[PDB]
RNA sequence: UCCUUUUGUGCGGCCUCGA
């Protein structure tokens, strides 16, 4: 019984190790016409729980890892005003995203994803390297590390004047920019993940 | 490193709902919160906010002919069985029929091979569990009457032995609380037990 | 990480004979654990003779690196990969590379290296107990099932045998 | 085999229901599915079942 | 807010003459400002001030 | 623990590591530890800065 | 250590049970509420002597609620450990921080700082054990330990033992 | 003062606090006054003069704190209010596909009972989120088909035939609170199909 | 839950050193004092019980309850299952296992002889009942061993400890 | 897709009502 227990524990150990290896083995997102491993410029959006009251918060991170121009939208995301505000925000000369990431707490995030994707496709919002032109990509972001990041005291000390949802957006953008370092930043909390 | 992983339909569904595509699939039975009731369709919302739908052929029983509005009401919660899942649009179809909601109990593919599963012990244990679910509670009956005495048949005969012919005693019947046996002395060491059936009883102890 | 692994080891520096026994024990353990892989290797590469001998030599070289040179698994995997694979030219002059070991096997070799020292301590204690027994003539059963013993369960069985059959000497040294 | 605790508490919901009445399972095949045997051991530690 | 009704008030917060009033109904609408809570976490038009 | 000691040593010498060999010549690390870690830590080389 | 004590319990009965079987129902309720319980003041109550012939007296009707309150006095066997007492035990689990033993229903935890150093914990052993040259203590092995401290909970008791003194350890 | 002479033991002496050092005996309940391990209680194990070692009650592990930071408090009575982000008996999302209910709460850790019955001990930061389910979602249906809401008492019919009052609802699982199950402070997990309403 | 027959004990100002529980100092507290009172208020002595006496009493009470519940019509498992309460069943099972694996005297007559020897003896007329229970329970073999395990017996040197221990070993079934 | 709601001051002074 002891021998079979030890053997099965070894096999399960190697299976868990392989699963975790599959989890953390991810390169940063490669923008088109750029060499693999280049850090992209990221814009992340999330209204939170998707309720009536909840507003959409955006965070833009450049390729150097510096958070720039956090903004708050003060209108219903299903209206034309939100679309106009997002179009003005993206087309601003000081912001040039390579990818747009979206994540949330429930199925209402699908409406935001579809709205942003339809707006990007219709307005033809292309990547601004400031030739061939490519539209910005809109994806769902796995928020395994963002939900623990937003409550961490390190994040709170880093950004004292920001709410939790802003920290969630920063966590999503950091995860897009470097998944490995975001997993490392969890420290003892990474053993509680679903491996 | 490998390229950045992009979520597929199943991963997006698991991300947004926290229900895997294994624990939410065809044939499962879940409780759903009814939201709309119409003549031909019914719209419900599950626990994880996935919008369900049930059609006229799946609301009412084949022998039923009443209108769907009379049968269910908004705000009520019922059990339903999944008939289809659309993992991309977060929509599902359900059925409230008895054949789907209740009969499908063995939802797990347990390998019940006779050489690999103890079938007979399982059957004996399940039979004993049904024989324990058949257990019931029971208690004596109390009646207030001058000629009523809580005695057995032989006890009533012995009580009537000391009394002359024609005296009457009343005792509870063995056929149930709805029956009363009346014993009267026909002759010395000869007694007749007559069972009386009670109708329109106000209570078990009542007359 | 090696210091953390070897912090519990009372004495890590083995003698030459004990080190050779350790290498043989790790080779046998890997042969037991990787039976299906060795069967696949033998079946699918029948044209090459004595591949299992090359596997034994590779495992011994990896054990040599880990124990004597104290190389960790990433360094061996990156800069010592030629000792973990075998190459040959077929009849059609086809260059064929066969991967005998992977990174998980290197980690398993590290684990077996850590595991064997408990067996070595138990065997040393059992041999010391036998020395204090001081038999006039060597017991053939003891040496027979002590030379071939490779798990601590069999060492415990030999310990039980010795404390039973020679209980009087144990009592004298000291139920 | 099931103890009384195992005879009662082993419900379909429980993860131990997979091996409630298992038999004739060879040792050689246990290493292919380590989770099954680990769940058997953990059920044994709870005092529900006995591995024979 | 109170449990009474507010639909009888006008734009200026005052009821008009000729309107029927029952108990508890609101006849004068007045508000005082309050330093807003952490609702600047995002409440587009529904943060109390 | 070795990483923190290495970081503190680099910050003592000037927070800049010119060459891989300086992990040995400046006594920052021992022989076997450097032999393990030499090819897994790198120093970004700018040709415009180093014309020689 | 086991003792005989005269204990009392207050039992409240709902008026729906005011029948001829009131005494026996009170007896079974008392048995279910006393047998196996653990009170920090007394220790562990294992059995109640003469459990079918306990006097219950006359219940007092609580004003304003109708329910009757009964004062039931009984004699029961009670076990309670004491500080500085040496008792036998059986090891139930082995861990690097120490070993857990069972003294009847009570579970006693002994840390390594109260264990002699020669009894080195061997995790490679099958089963894992705290072993010395002449001593080997594992799961199911008889051990004699001395209770040093007792921790009282709401309905539980936690005891801490030690084996560092003489005439202790393996037996 | 305490001494071998009886006549000395019956005398009271007033002594300045500047020349007094506390005496800590092995096996005494002591509560930490101040430090990183503040409000931790347990039993003294080793007294190394100035430094005292004791097995904790909350973390149940040995902690080394200086003797100046200890007060002999025979009972813990620790209140966990104004800490963490989780009230007692909160239904907390552990990770992506794991959930549980807080059974006991501590200053820097929590005890969580999973839906399958396994108990976990985690730091507050490692918990994924807290499930604030709506009241309509917090409704289940018993084996008979009768609706059962939070606060409705139900009693099983399968298995051990236990009884409890509904504390939380997650999918088909009902978290019940009971008086007689002292093992987990009354909290035991059963599916709604196993219970009948009273 | 259950309340002792000893009550009152109201607030005062003096503090005593004979308040902490300690087996070595023979300070068993007020609820386990040498003098007790029954339901009638009469004088009563503290009743200690060795594992043999406790095992006999629990077996007798359990079999009496089992016979009574069965209409007056030996296995430890069935006898434990007679009782009600799953936690109670586990507790009585653990006590039955502990008593069985450390039963020094499994016979009624041997236990009676042990109790008579430990009670009617002139030396034991001063011995505390807790000391008697500890001696009959732990099964010590030496005077020095008994003194080390039981510090209270060190101050009572007027007891023929060695011959009593040898008689206990003789009565103990090998 | 939308619907969604909750509570009250304190302290004095004066004038009255029924005995």
């Amino acid at each position: 019984k002891e021998s079979i227990r030890r053997d099965c524990e070894r096999v399960l150990y190697f299976q868990v190790k392989n699963s975790f290896t599959k989890k953390i083995d991810q390169a940063p997102y490669q923008p088109p016409t750029y060499a693999k491993g280049t850090i992209p410029r990221v814009l992340t959006l999330s209204f939170g729980e998707g309720n009536r009251g909840d507003a959409v918060l955006g965070v833009f991170m450049d390729d150097s890892g510096d958070v720039k121009s956090q903004i708050k939208f003060d209108e219903d995301f299903q209206s034309r005003d939100f679309s106009d505000s997002l179009t003005r925000y993206i087309k601003s000369n000081n912001i040039n995203p390579d990818i747009i990431g979206i994540s949330g707490f429930n199925i209402h995030t699908k409406k935001l994803f579809d709205k942003v994707n339809e707006l990007v496709n219709e307005e033809r919002l292309t990547i601004e390297y400031d030739s061939d032109k490519h539209l910005i990509r809109v994806i769902y972001v796995n928020d395994e590390t963002a939900r623990l990041y937003q409550h961490s005291s390190k994040s709170s000390a880093e950004y004292p004047n920001r709410p939790q949802l802003a920290k969630y957006c920063i966590g999503l953008a950091k995860y897009i920019q470097s998944p490995l370092l975001e997993y490392l930043a969890l420290d003892e909390s990474m053993y509680s993940l679903h491996i | 490193r490998r390229d950045f992983h992009i979520l597929n339909e199943a991963e997006i569904f698991q991300l947004l709902t926290r229900e895997t595509v294994d624990s939410f699939r065809k044939g499962m039975v879940i409780p759903v919160y009814v939201r709309k009731v119409e003549s031909s369709y019914m719209s419900v919302s599950t626990q994880s906010l996935i919008a369900g739908n049930i059609q006229r052929q799946d609301i009412l029983e084949p022998n039923d002919r009443r209108d769907p509005r009379e049968v269910y009401s908004v705000g009520q919660t019922v059990r339903a069985c999944i008939l289809d899942v659309d993992y991309y649009n977060f929509k599902c179809q359900l059925s409230l029929l008895r054949q789907f909601t209740e009969n499908q109990v063995a939802g797990l593919n347990v390998n019940r091979n006779p050489k690999f599963w103890d079938i007979e012990s399982e059957n004996r244990d399940r039979q004993e569990e049904i024989d324990k679910q058949r257990e019931e509670s029971r208690e004596s009956r109390v009646i207030k009457h001058p000629f009523f005495h809580n005695m057995k048949s032989k006890e009533a005969e012995d009580y009537l032995a000391a009394r002359p012919v024609g005296d009457v005693v009343i005792r509870p019947s063995s056929k149930g609380s709805n029956h009363i046996t009346i014993s009267w002395k026909v002759a010395p060491q000869l007694y007749q037990h007559i069972d009386v059936l009670e109708e329109n009883k106000d209570d078990a102890n009542a007359i | 990480r090696f210091q953390a692994y070897r912090k519990s080891i009372k004495n890590y520096k083995l003698s030459d004979v004990d080190y050779s026994n350790e290498r043989d024990w790790i080779v046998e353990q890997l042969k037991l654990e990787k039976r299906d892989f060795l069967q696949h290797l033998t079946q699918a590469h029948s044209s090459v003779a004595h591949l299992e001998e090359k596997f034994e030599a590779s495992v011994k070289k990896i054990v040599d690196f880990i124990a004597i040179e104290s190389f960790e698994v990433p360094f061996i995997w990156n800069h010592r990969r030629d000792y973990a694979l075998h190459t040959y030219n077929d009849d059609s002059n086809n260059t064929i590379i066969v991967k005998l070991l992977n990174e998980d096997d290197l980690w398993r070799i590290v684990q077996l290296d850590l595991d064997y020292h408990s067996i070595h301590d138990k065997k040393a204690a059992l041999s010391s107990i036998y020395k204090q027994l001081d038999l006039d003539v060597v017991d053939p059963t003891y040496e027979e099932f002590f030379g071939s013993a490779r798990t601590l369960s069999e060492l415990q069985d030999i310990d039980d045998y010795l404390t039973f059959n020679y209980s009087s000497q144990v009592k004298n040294l000291t139920s | 085999e099931l103890t009384e605790r195992g005879k009662l508490q082993i419900e379909p919901e429980s993860p131990y229901f997979d091996f409630k009445y298992a038999k004739n399972r060879p040792i050689s095949a246990l290493t292919a599915t380590p989770d099954l045997y680990l769940r058997m051991i953990q059920a044994e530690n709870d005092g529900l079942v006995n591995i024979k | 807010l109170k449990h009474g009704t507010y639909e009888k008030l006008d734009e200026d917060g005052l009821i008009a003459p000729g309107v029927r009033v029952s108990g508890d109904d609101i006849i004068i609408g007045k508000t005082t400002p309050i330093p807003p809570d952490t609702e600047e976490l995002g409440q587009r038009t529904k943060y109390h001030t | 623990r070795k990483a923190a000691g290495l970081i503190q040593s680099i910050q003592r010498i000037g927070s800049n590591l010119v060459n891989r060999a300086h992990l040995i010549t400046e006594q920052l690390t021992s022989k076997t530890v450097f032999l393990n870690m030499a090819s897994f830590v790198y120093i970004v080389f700018d040709p415009d800065v180093e014309r020689n | 250590m086991f003792f005989l004590k005269d204990l009392s319990l207050i039992l409240t009965l709902h008026p729906s049970y005011f029948g001829p079987q009131m005494n026996q129902y009170l007896r079974e309720k008392l048995l279910t509420d006393v047998e196996g319980t653990c009170t920090g003041q007394f220790g562990y109550i294992v059995t109640v002597l003469d459990g079918m012939n306990i006097d219950v007296g006359k219940g007092r009707i609580i004003p304003g609620s109708g329910s009757a309150e009964f004062e039931v006095k009984y004699r029961a066997v009670v076990w309670k450990p004491f500080k500085g007492e040496v008792v036998d035990a059986i090891v139930s689990n082995v861990s690097p921080i120490g070993f857990f033993a069972d003294v009847g229903p009570l579970n006693v935890f002994v840390s390594t700082r109260l264990i002699p150093d020669n009894l080195v914990y061997n995790p490679s052993n099958s089963p894992p054990a705290y072993m010395s040259n002449d001593e080997l203590i594992t799961k199911g092995s008889k051990v004699r330990l001395k209770v040093v401290g007792t921790r009282t909970d709401v309905n539980e008791i936690y005891a801490i033992g030690s084996i560092k003194e003489d005439f202790l350890g393996a037996i | 003062l305490h001494s071998d002479d009886d006549t000395i033991n019956s005398e009271t002496v007033e002594i300045p606090t500047s020349d007094l050092r506390k005496i800590f005996n092995v096996g005494d309940h002591v509560r930490v006054i101040h430090g990183k391990h503040t409000d931790d209680t347990g039993l003294i194990v080793e007294v190394n003069g100035d430094k005292v070692e004791f097995i904790s009650n909350q973390t149940k592990r040995t902690v080394i704190v200086f003797s100046n930071y200890l007060i002999k408090s025979t009972d813990s009575t620790v209140s966990i209010n104004e800490s963490g982000r989780f009230e007692l008996h909160d239904l907390v999302q552990v990770n992506s596909d794991l959930v549980g209910i807080v059974i006991r709460a501590q200053k820097d850790s929590f005890d969580v009972l999973c839906s399958d019955g396994k108990l976990l001990s985690l730091p507050p930061v490692s918990i994924y989120s807290k499930l604030n389910l709506n009241p309509n979602q917090q409704i289940a249906i018993d084996s008979n088909g009768v609706e059962v809401k939070v606060g409705d008492t139900v009693r099983e019919f399968t298995g051990e035939r236990r009884q409890g009052t509904i504390l939380h609802v997650y999918r088909n699982f009902l978290f019940l609170r009971s008086r007689e199950i002292v093992e987990n402070q009354g909290v035991f997990v059963t599916s709604s199909n196993r219970v009948k309403t009273i | 839950v259950s309340t002792s027959t000893v009550g009152a004990r109201r607030r005062r100002a003096k503090q005593q050193v004979d308040d902490e529980e300690n087996a070595t100092l023979l300070r068993l507290g007020p609820e386990f004092a040498l003098k007790q009172y029954d339901h009638d208020g009469n004088e009563h002595d503290l009743i200690a019980l060795s594992l043999s006496e406790s095992r006999l009493l629990i077996r007798e009470a359990l079999k009496a309850r089992s016979r009574a519940r069965n209409g007056g019509v030996i296995d430890d498992d069935e006898l434990a299952k007679v009782t009600s309460g799953a936690v109670a069943n586990g507790v009585v099972k653990k006590t039955l296992d502990y008593l069985n694996t450390f039963a020094r005297f499994k016979d009624e007559e041997t236990c009676t002889a042990v109790d008579q020897l430990l009670h009617n003896s002139s030396d034991c007329s001063v011995l505390h009942p807790f000391e008697i229970a500890q001696l009959s329970s732990l099964g010590c073999e030496d005077v020095d061993e008994a003194i080390t395990l039981i510090p209270s017996l060190a101050a009572k040197k007027e007891v023929n400890l060695q011959r009593i221990l040898d008689e206990l070993n003789r009565l103990e079934d090998p």
